[PDB]
């Protein structure tokens, strides 16, 4: 039993 | 008036010695870069205008040109990493951090927007923005008794820029910066604007995606109950980051996972595990798998909330990735659970979908399902009901699956299958 794993910019318009 | 200018005209106006002509040319550049259809960012950069815009950012005597230059540079920093780097190389970071203290709210808002675009490029520019000292004025902009007195767009842009200062890993944000920002993040997490709530949940999800120490910094602030409340929200833009953050938190210690459980998160998973959006279902099933990999009392809490039937359902019908997460959840349940809990799991109808999923073209889920099978058979041996089980697996067409897998490519696959058919069939 182990635990598993699985807008940066915006223009103004 | 300043619409549909050529880059040559903009350059001719900005290279004049007339502040008003420069202002009109800068506004033309802004309108040009504010077009949704292929804004000529690279042409503006090649023209060499970024340094002039950055210098205009410092003309406090002419606030309009400050605003227009901030807008233009914001839209240049909104593009590629090379274009954002062009903005940064002009010296725009300190100029924008200075503008953060502008008496005109629109200029400070545009500076927040620009700094958000710069920090969103990656961890390097993020940490550079932090080194230039943006966090102090950014948070000062939110030092008000009630956030509701601030303008909607202003607060939303500030929240989003703060989220980007919490975003990206390798390396994660500086510890001192996260500690500086967290209280304001909690305040925003208790705001009533859905956009602010979504961006704050995204920030918390970024901060929780990492080692258990970061998760602990977050959990110590007491945001888990609010994260669960938002998990029950109707707006999906809010549920998505909330679920991501809860899942990240349950990737850590058993005590942090128990903090998540105590806040009532499990009561929401009946819906999350049947959510019409595939991404929500996958995230919820992955969170459930990491919860079933915890202590036995936590597996029992999973059982009590009636979530085992929902795992059976997801395993029977769901997008294949969600089904693989469900298989992982089942294997963890059977590896860490008691005999009574595994018996309950079997009585809920897990065996038929577990068998049906053994015909997939993904070796890994095959290994996971076979490991869960072996665990259930071990728990049956402790009860002497191995034979009854074997008959169940045969009745649903499972023995055929294991026998056909005996002739499989991967080693451990056929090894485990042969072990099963030799020890139980």
């Amino acid at each position: 039993p182990k635990k598993r794993p699985r807008p940066p910019k915006r223009p103004r318009n | 008036g300043t619409v549909n200018w050529s880059v040559e005209d903009i350059v001719k106006g900005i290279n004049s010695n007339n502040l008003e002509s420069q202002l009109q040319a800068t506004q033309a550049a802004r309108k040009l870069l504010s077009r949704e259809k292929q804004p000529p960012i690279d042409n503006i950069i090649r023209a060499g205008l970024i340094p002039k815009f950055v210098s205009f950012l410092g003309k406090t005597d002419c606030s309009p040109i400050q605003f227009e230059s901030a807008w233009a540079l914001t839209n240049i920093a909104s593009g590629t990493s090379e274009q954002t780097k062009a903005v940064v190389d002009g010296g725009a970071i300190p100029a924008f951090i200075s503008l953060l203290a502008s008496p005109h709210a629109h200029i400070s808002e545009q500076a927040v927007w620009a700094l958000g675009n710069i920090a969103g490029d990656g961890s390097a520019f993020r940490d550079l923005v932090i080194k230039h000292g943006a966090i102090d004025p950014l948070l000062a902009l939110l030092a008000v008794p009630d956030l509701s007195t601030l303008a909607c767009g202003y607060l939303r842009n500030l929240t989003w820029t703060l989220s980007n200062l919490c975003r990206n890993k390798n390396p994660a944000p500086p510890l001192d910066a996260v500690e500086q920002i967290l209280p304001t993040l909690v305040r925003l997490l208790h705001h009533n604007d859905p956009e602010v709530l979504a961006d704050s949940c995204w920030a918390i999800s970024y901060l929780t995606d990492g080692p258990n120490e970061r998760i602990e910094m977050v959990v110590k602030k007491g945001v888990v109950p609010q994260l669960v409340k938002l998990l029950g929200a109707t707006e999906l833009p809010i549920v998505t980051p909330a679920l991501r953050a809860i899942g990240n938190i349950v990737t850590g210690t058993d005590e942090q996972t128990q903090k998540v459980i105590d806040a009532g998160a499990l009561a929401v998973f009946p819906s999350l595990l049947t959510n019409p959006k595939t991404n929500i279902q996958k995230e919820a099933t992955w969170t459930m798998s990491n919860i079933t990999a915890g202590r036995q009392d936590q597996i029992q809490q999973v059982v009590n909330h009636g979530l085992v039937p929902f795992l059976v359902g997801v395993l029977s019908k769901a997008d294949f990735k969600t089904q693989k997460e469900a298989a992982w959840a089942i294997t963890n349940y059977t590896s860490g659970g008691t005999v009574e809990q595994i018996v309950y799991l079997v009585h809920c109808g897990i065996i038929e979908p577990l068998m049906n999923l053994l015909s997939a073209k993904d070796t890994k889920i095959i290994q996971v399902i076979l490991d869960a099978i072996s665990n259930i058979f071990q728990a049956a041996e402790k009860l002497g009901e191995t034979e009854k089980l074997s008959i169940m697996i045969e009745e649903c067409g499972g023995l055929d699956k294991i026998e056909a897998l005996q002739r499989h490519e991967n080693e451990s696959v056929y090894k485990a299958s042969l072990n099963l058919i030799e020890k139980y069939f």
